[PDB]
């Protein structure tokens, strides 16, 4: 009763930085096992895209503020957290922001070195006054999941740099659901559907393909 | 059966404990020849004395204390007690 | 909250782990509150009030100044990462912008626990009641790795240390860069004045400031002055005293501060410089840390998954933490239970869909909590607070996500899928959010490990160094124990070459370093001192052997 | 095993590594080594695994109760700055895990690392060496978990029915692997009634006997009705283990490990159990125990007939005012009405509460009213007595521990000295009374016969010398034999301590008693440990082991015969009227406040014994020494202390009471020119004396020194001119000497290690 | 991107025993992979069992067989056991009929070209003096595990899959400077028809071609190596 018909995959789309995937059919049972064997995947070695350490030219440490910015340096570094870049890298590169008088520092102003991109200008950075002026550049590198503070005593970063932790994560968040139908009725058979999102670093498409091929070259026999 | 002994409970007591009397005993039945392995190793002993074993095939970096217990389990030694 | 239903065991309890929270970079407000944050906050005193209405003319992170209507302007200093007394940092954040209109006793920037005014002493995380494979056990919690991720239970802690030069019996301390016996690397991140350059990194070790003190007369190891003159290193005069951290810490030097002699200043007499170094580090939420609710639950963080394998609910919504159902009948602890699921009614709002009227459990409710959007905050005040019923009416209605899916049901439950199997728990669990606290007790502050280090005087027992490295105690009670196992040996060992052993504590680690076997314990120093004890109340104690008679230490 | 955080090992084994490290042309020199370990270079780690395989570490964690209360583990490198106990240790070191902080010790010497490897390894350690019980036993998520996979559900989803016209059986499977996959697709639920063949499984010992007698199924097949869990659960137990059958609970589990400790070898019992914990909690997890509202919430009848019953109460009230009271008609109305109404919410809750609700789970497995809402006034009064509890807690601690520091103070130096004092003496155990006694276990389990088991019909049943299992009770209780004389501490004729025969079976270790073992302080530590659960309570005990007058004296018989008794209003008048018959015994002075001893009660014309109690209350000790003897005294000291003990529940096995009573009656007075050694090398009466007065007459003066008020001791001891030989425990920890007991023995420590030349030969 | 370099190593517990560990993982693939390969072992393997079977003298009779100590029910047990490889695909009818007092131990049942038994010493049933028993059974290709679904017809449950019982445990190694490293280990009792090791194969190999289905929206995408 080997009723043959290999699976077959579909894509779809809900929005733009999030679409739907389908694959149909297999056997009962498999839906949950292979649906969480990619979310486990996606949410861990999506390679990013995010930035490792930064300095401003006023600081000399963290735990300090910037004549006339409305935010402290600490909580400068909590909200440039939010950024969403992408590179093609293969190096450290650094990036460049320089703001001043009066008006709202955002991810716009920043500079971005050719072969890499800012995926989210419209983020709040620092609010900046008539004598406030803001200095900073972000040195950008490229990994996968979360890398925590890279101190500059392990590396030879000096006093300067402040490291920052990393977050290489282009997916938001992962579901899925299965919906097997007829189950031994006449014969049986289930099939899965993933609700992949990503944070517009690069498309669900891409992030599931990144998750296949690692997944592909992972299940070794010999 | 009881499985196997993963490392400190290999080998099990009550197969050690039939080769002396009271568990003090194979405390001090053990700890002695360790002391005497690790002699070995070194220059033993010093002056008047030659340290002998390992009795057993070591294992790659094993403790000497735990050359002793197996040495026990395979009556490889005998003790008299004070 | 909801405290007419925990036990005053628990209430007291709750009260006390209130005061023992620290505050967070973030400082979220409490989802599900009463009504004495607000208050509690500004009659504290670490916020900043208003005092005159007018506008702001100015808001900057060092200060905040007022255009009063009078015409009268004020201005408000900020405390920018200023040290409590234990450690803990107080960060103040303003709340207004340029244009601002403010009236009197208004709040102009929130204090270290606050948001918005009201008292923040935790974070609203999303919770399951579930047991999850033994790791959340009796006390024991996990938690979601983006708890260290996002830095939503990550606080700050400031360090003081300070160090003195003063005249001494045959000199005057003088600190300087320059250490006796020393690399150029280890002094790399000195400045010219021998102290830590500001924004340092600083490991267990590291010097701090360099002080250096007379030393009498040399008589040096004549081992010691050979290599002397092969090195051509000239034997150096005084002695080395420098500051360095104490071992376990590490963190970033945020200020020095120097008070010296020549700079006139005011020490006292004898001192010269006086300089003390502040350093702050960023503790993550690590496992081991200690969290509690305000109902009295408290226990440690057993473990902290990845977000990946996480019993999340349909969204792919992983939860925070997995907590076990601690309350065994009798013991109850209920109030927990209900901000929980009112925790999940204000984080996604509610609509109770009046038609033909409003359910007879809503009569007893004031208009106003009928219609209430996602992410609201409630006040439900001790005594006169929400009502049983009034709850569930509030479970019924539960505004769905993105795509309109509904997450928990009238019963507050949710049938979650396993982030590592990928099957659905069998049964629905109680999800929700609760507002849990980070408490004092840390572990980086509480993990203690000792080979050697310092002794006491008096007795030669191992004494906990100023740095660290202090021994456990091995009390009567523990002696007992080990004689009741019957290991002679061990307990020998403890109390001997561990500890009051002059000549063994120091031949055991020869031996270990050797890799000889451990010598025979000699006489602790604790016993020797008590013969002495008894002759000096003229009691004559001999040492008598078998048949050497008597005997002495010596 | 146990978590030991890197960081700490690390310092920890500081020296180790730093050798290996230089053995390995890592470091060249120590220095260079010291340095290589001081700033953690990623290099030390793998050196680190090396020198801690291997090498046990001791886990202690304050306060130290029992011996079981430090273990060793084996030290695993775990990430993080905590250390990782395991979840079955936890009932020994009574250890919450809200914040709660455990020591750790190194031990260094070879004998040390012997001794923790062989007698504080955490698996050789299961059974309370106080009551024989498990303590590794599981425990809460483990019990509901293994609760819920044994549970048998009606009605299933994959239920076995039996073969219809039509149809054959639906519910049977080829294997237990087949059960799995039904159990993966919607067909088999693991708490069905399905039936299935067991190949490498054991059949229940009396259904087997029917299948077989040829012998028990190695690899037979053979079909029994069970649940998928059950079958799960016993492939858990030893494969040598029968089958069970049962929805397991706490006590089963526990009937269940104590009945397999004792035919298997620990390591096949700290195995089973290991095995039990994932079980236990892989399936707590999927048991579906949450608490919500729905959960606890109010039965609303309640509240409503609360309100009805009230209104009985208070109307009776009103009747009795007016002429209806009755007298005690009313008290007993009132609570039959409050009795009838708390009878009828417990109805009203445990009937409106589902079976399987998950409050009721937790408590049926064994495991382990603020629902309305209190008003203002409410919640005052309820401070007014919870305050009384954390406060009465407060003393429990205290002076348990001043109790168990004089407990191990009198005992500390009884020791196992030899394997056997030959002695007949012993002492009766009453063994049952039904015609199965309820205290059977602390008295009679663990006891070695002084004489043999005769039945009536002239078979004898367990022969003396006897180790008296649990099988052996049963195998006793066959026959009928209503009492048993057994070997007892109190009657051992050691000249040093006590032997291992009249001892028994070691608590702990299941067997006999080892020559080395320190009796004493696991005895003080055994009464002790439990004293924080005492209430009648811990000053009564104080009272017992000090032997203090009774708070409320009570009078023995001094005589046997009838008994006259006379009321008066002033006091009561008890007469004994002699058998002899003699000078007639009279005890005038009794306050009736006391009341009389129970068989009915002691009436006008009863009989009565050489040592019965004539009212209630406590009789004195010294009393009854001169009247009935040195041993029964004892035997009387052990029955009120026990009596104390097991009103808290709480199970001590007598041979521990008795450790500390034989130190009572170990002296004499002397009236006319002390211990007994030296009367038979001049008359002296039988003497009991409290413990403290008893440790304080130690022959050691530092010893007793150490105990109380040193002063007087010491100043007595110059004058005397004592000299201490050095003879107990204390002074050689004192000193830094090997104490007498355990590896301190002679006989031990002087042990020659020579390999055999047969062995030499196979170099 | 580049891992450490994971292994696959193998233990044999008995002869269709065999035990298999994958060291190291990255936290937390361990569950991730894991708990898939259960699943593909057990359900993803084709492989031929019986489907239904008719007895002579039982269409109506439910309990018993007349002449063979076996009841129906512990007869069809037996049956159940029975390992026969038939790559016909399509429901084929083997015939098995014994008679006189004897052993039948499906060595007696003549198979149809194209199927294979593999446990001739497979005992099936006693039989009784001066029985004989003829019994038809349907056996068709299938995978994973079918429950049971024409008078004297009995349906029984099919077990498709070679694989027979599978469990996966994971646990840490690796030091280094991080050890929570994963170890998977996975066991699996497999019938004498295939290999443990070829299970592993097949289930891998159906694995990577069920996951090419999200490569192939890209291969470009970075992976692991
Ligand atoms: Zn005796």
């Amino acid at each position: 009763m080997l009723i043959s018909q290999r699976p077959t995959l579909s894509e779809e789309t809900v929005a733009e930085n999030r679409s739907r995937f389908v694959i149909e059919p297999l056997e009962p049972g498999f839906g949950y096992t292979l649906g969480n064997s990619l979310r486990r995947t996606l949410l861990s070695s999506i390679p990013g895209a995010a930035v490792t350490s930064i300095r401003i030219d006023g600081v000399l440490h963290e735990f300090t503020t910037v004549p006339g910015v409305k935010e402290d340096v600490t909580d400068i570094i909590l909200n440039l957290k939010g950024l969403v870049v992408s590179s093609d890298d293969d190096e450290p590169v650094t990036m460049y922001l320089r703001k001043q008088g009066p008006g709202v520092v955002t991810a716009g102003d920043i500079v971005p070195p050719a072969g890499v991109t800012v995926h989210n200008p419209d983020m709040h950075i620092a609010t900046l006054n008539d004598k406030g002026k803001l200095e900073v550049e972000l040195v950008v590198e490229r990994g996968r999941g979360y890398v925590p503070a890279v101190q500059n005593k392990a590396s030879g970063a000096e006093i300067g740099r402040i490291p920052v932790d990393s977050i290489y994560s282009p997916v938001l968040k992962v579901t899925y659901k299965v919906e097997a139908t007829r189950v031994e009725q006449r014969t049986d058979f289930d099939k899965l559907i993933i609700d992949v999102e990503t944070k517009n670093s690069i498309s669900p498409r891409d992030a599931l393909a990144s998750a296949g091929g690692t997944l592909v070259e992972l299940f070794g026999l010999a | 059966a009881y499985d196997t002994p993963l490392g400190i409970t290999n080998p099990p007591i009550d197969e050690l404990l039939s080769r002396a009397s009271s568990k003090y005993a194979l405390v001090i039945y053990a700890a002695k020849r360790a002391r005497q392995i690790n002699d070995y190793y070194n220059q033993l002993g010093d002056g008047i004395l030659e340290y002998v074993g390992p009795l057993v095939e070591p294992g790659l970096q094993e403790k000497p204390l735990s050359i002793a217990l197996r040495e026990i389990h395979g009556d490889l030694l005998e003790h008299t007690e004070g | 909250p909801f405290l007419e239903h925990d036990d005053a065991n628990r209430a007291l309890m709750g009260a006390n782990m209130q005061r023992q929270a620290v505050p967070l970079v973030r400082s979220e407000a409490p989802l599900v509150g009463t009504g004495m944050e607000l208050r509690a906050a500004i009659d504290a005193g670490d916020v900043v009030v208003a005092d005159k209405t007018g506008v702001i003319e100015e808001v900057s992170a060092d200060y905040i100044t007022v255009m009063a209507d009078d015409g009268t302007r004020q201005s408000y200093r900020l405390r920018k990462f200023a040290r409590s007394n234990h450690g803990t940092c107080a960060n103040q954040r303003p709340i207004v912008d340029a244009g601002q209109r403010v009236e009197a006793g208004q709040v102009i920037a929130d204090g270290p626990c606050t948001q918005n005014g009201e008292m923040a002493l935790g974070k609203n995380l999303l919770v399951a009641i579930m047991p999850w494979e033994g790791h959340n056990y009796e006390d024991a919690i996990i938690l979601s790795n983006r708890l260290v991720e996002e830095d939503v239970l990550t606080s700050i802690h400031i360090e003081e240390h300070e160090i003195d030069a003063r005249d001494t019996k045959l000199g005057a301390e003088e600190i300087t860069r320059d250490i006796p016996n020393v690399s150029d690397e280890v002094l790399a991140d000195l400045d010219e004045r021998g102290i830590v350059r500001i924004g340092a990194e600083v490991r267990d070790g590291d010097i701090l400031v360099g002080k250096v003190t007379p030393k009498g007369e040399t008589e040096l190891t004549p081992e010691e002055r050979l290599l002397r003159a092969i090195f051509g290193e000239k034997a150096r005069e005084v002695r080395d005293t420098s500051l360095k951290v104490p071992h376990g810490e590490s963190g970033k030097v945020i200020g020095i501060r120097v008070f010296s002699r020549e700079d006139d200043d005011e020490l006292p007499a004898g001192v010269n410089e006086l300089v003390r170094v502040y350093v702050a580090q960023k503790r993550k939420i690590s496992d081991g840390d200690k969290l509690a609710g305000r109902h009295g639950n408290k226990g440690v963080i057993g473990k902290i998954l990845p977000v990946e394998d996480m019993p999340f609910l349909p969204d792919g919504t992983p939860v925070d933490i997995i907590l076990n159902t601690h309350g065994v009948p009798r013991r109850m602890n209920i109030g927990q239970i209900l901000e929980t699921h009112l925790g999940w009614v204000a984080k996604a709002g509610w609509n109770i869909d009046v038609a033909a009227g409003v359910p007879d459990w809503a009569s007893k409710l004031p208009e106003e909590l009928y219609s209430a959007p996602a992410d609201s905050t409630v006040a439900t005040p001790v005594f006169d607070g929400a009502q049983e019923g009034e709850l569930a009416g509030l479970l019924g209605s539960t505004l769905p996500n993105r795509d309109g899916e509904v997450m928990v049901d009238a019963d507050g439950k949710s049938t979650l899928f396993d982030g590592r199997s990928g099957e659905p728990f069998p049964y629905p669990v109680t999800v929700g959010y609760m507002y849990i606290l980070k408490l004092h007790h840390l572990v980086d502050d509480k993990i203690h490990a000792r080979s050697t280090g310092p002794y006491s005087m008096i007795t030669q027992q191992p004494l906990g160094g100023k740095a660290q490295f202090g021994g456990q105690r091995f009390g009567e009670m523990e002696c007992w124990a080990m004689q009741a196992y019957g290991a002679a040996y061990t307990l020998q060992e403890l109390l001997t070459i561990k500890s009051d052993d002059t000549v063994g504590r120091v031949k055991v680690y020869e031996a270990i370093v050797k890799g000889e076997n451990i010598p025979e314990p000699g006489i602790p120093e604790s016993f020797k001192v008590l013969l002495k004890e008894l002759q000096s109340l003229c009691l004559n104690v001999e040492v008598l052997s078998s048949d050497g008679a008597a005997i002495e230490m010596r | 095993q146990c978590g030991l955080p890197k960081l700490m090992a690390l310092e920890l084994f500081k020296p180790f590594v730093m050798k290996r490290l230089v053995d390995l042309n890592h470091a060249q020199n120590i220095k260079s080594a010291k340095r290589m370990v001081e700033r953690q270079r990623p290099q030390v780690w793998d050196v680190l695994e090396e020198v801690i395989a291997e090498h046990p570490v001791l886990l202690n964690r304050a306060p130290t109760l029992h011996r079981l209360g430090i273990q060793a583990f084996e030290p695993q490198l775990v990430e993080g700055k905590a250390i990782q106990l395991h979840p079955l240790v936890c009932e020994a070191f009574n250890a919450d895990f809200d914040g709660d902080q455990m020591a750790v010790h190194l031990p260094l010497s070879a004998e040390a690392q012997a001794e923790a490897r062989i007698l504080m390894l955490s698996s050789n350690n299961i059974l309370s060496p106080a009551s024989g019980k498990p303590l590794a036993m599981p425990r809460l998520d483990m019990v509901t978990g293994l609760y819920y996979l044994t549970t048998l559900v009606e009605g299933a989803t994959g239920e076995y029915q039996a073969a219809t016209k039509d149809a054959p059986e639906q519910g049977v499977y080829s294997s237990p692997a087949e059960a799995i996959m039904a159990m993966d697709r919607g067909a088999l639920s693991v708490r069905a009634k399905i039936k299935v063949r067991l190949t490498e499984l054991r059949p229940p010992t009396d259904l087997e006997a029917q299948l077989f007698e040829n012998g028990w199924k190695p690899g037979d097949a053979w079909t029994a009705e069970t649940t998928l869990g059950r079958v799960m659960f016993n492939e858990l137990l030893p494969k040598s283990y029968p089958f069970v059958n049962e929805q397991m609970h706490k006590k089963v589990q526990a009937r269940i490990i104590n009945d397999l400790a004792e035919r298997f070898p620990m390591i096949v019992v700290a195995q089973t159990v290991d095995k039990l914990k994932d079980a236990g909690f892989y399936w707590a997890t999927r048991s579906g125990v949450t608490v919500s509202m729905a959960d606890v919430l109010v039965p609303p009848q309640k509240q409503e007939i609360l309100e009805r019953h009230e209104a009985e109460a208070d109307a009776i009230e009103r009747k009795y005012q007016r002429g209806a009271l009755n007298h005690t008609e009313r008290n007993e109305s009132l609570v039959k009405i409050w009795q009838d109404a708390t009878e009828e919410v417990g109805k009203a809750l445990e009937e409106f509460y589902p079976a399987d609700n998950p409050i009721i789970t937790i408590v049926k497995s064994g495991a382990t009213s603020f629902r309305e809402g209190l008003t203002v006034l409410e919640y005052f009064i309820n401070t007014h007595g919870a305050r009384k509890g954390l406060a009465d807690t407060a003393l429990r601690t205290a002076d348990s521990g001043y109790l168990t520091r004089r407990l191990v103070d009198v005992s500390q130096d009884v020791i196992v000295r030899e394997h056997d004092c030959e002695t007949e003496r012993g002492i009766n155990v009453t063994l049952a009374e039904r015609g199965r006694d309820a205290h059977v276990e602390t008295s009679a389990f663990a006891r070695t016969l002084a004489t043999d088991a005769v039945d009536a019909n002239g078979n004898v049943i367990i022969e003396r010398g006897h180790d008296l299992g649990d099988p052996a009770i049963d195998a006793l209780l066959a026959a009928g034999i209503t009492t048993v004389k057994v070997r007892s501490v109190l009657t051992c004729t050691s000249a040093t301590g006590v032997c291992a025969m009249c001892y028994g079976r070691s608590m702990a270790t299941g067997k006999l008693v080892d020559i080395g073992e320190a009796v004493g302080i696991v005895a003080a530590q055994s009464i002790g440990e439990p004293g924080t659960q005492l209430t009648g309570g811990l000053p009564r005990v104080q009272e017992l082991f000090e032997a203090r007058v009774p708070r409320n004296k009570a009078p023995i018989a001094d005589v046997a015969g009838r008994v006259r008794l006379e009321e008066s209003d002033k006091f009561f008048k008890i007469t004994i009227v002699p058998d002899d018959g003699g000078e007639e015994v009279v005890y005038d002075k009794l306050s009736k406040r006391q009341r009389l001893r129970v068989i009915g009660v002691l009436s006008d014309g009863d009989h009565v014994e050489v040592g019965d109690q004539l009212m209630e209350g406590a009789a004195d000790p010294h009393e009854v020494l001169r009247v009935q003897g040195p041993r029964e005294v004892q035997i009387h000291l052990v029955k009120e202390v026990q009596e104390v003990y097991r009103a808290q529940g709480v199970s001590i096995h007598d041979k521990h009471i008795e450790v500390i009573v034989r130190q009572m009656l170990r002296r004499v007075t002397i009236i006319d020119s002390t211990e007994r050694a030296e009367f038979e090398a001049a008359a002296g009466r039988p003497v009991l004396m409290g413990i403290t007065k008893a440790s304080l007459a130690t022959d050691s003066w530092l010893s007793a020194a150490s105990f109380q008020e040193t002063t007087r001791v010491l100043t007595d001891a110059a004058i005397n001119c004592r000299s201490d030989k050095l003879n107990g425990l204390k002074e050689n920890v004192i000193i830094g000497k090997l104490i007498p007991a355990g590896t301190g023995i002679s006989r031990y420590r002087n042990i020659q290690v020579q390999p055999t030349e047969e062995a030499r030969a196979a170099a």
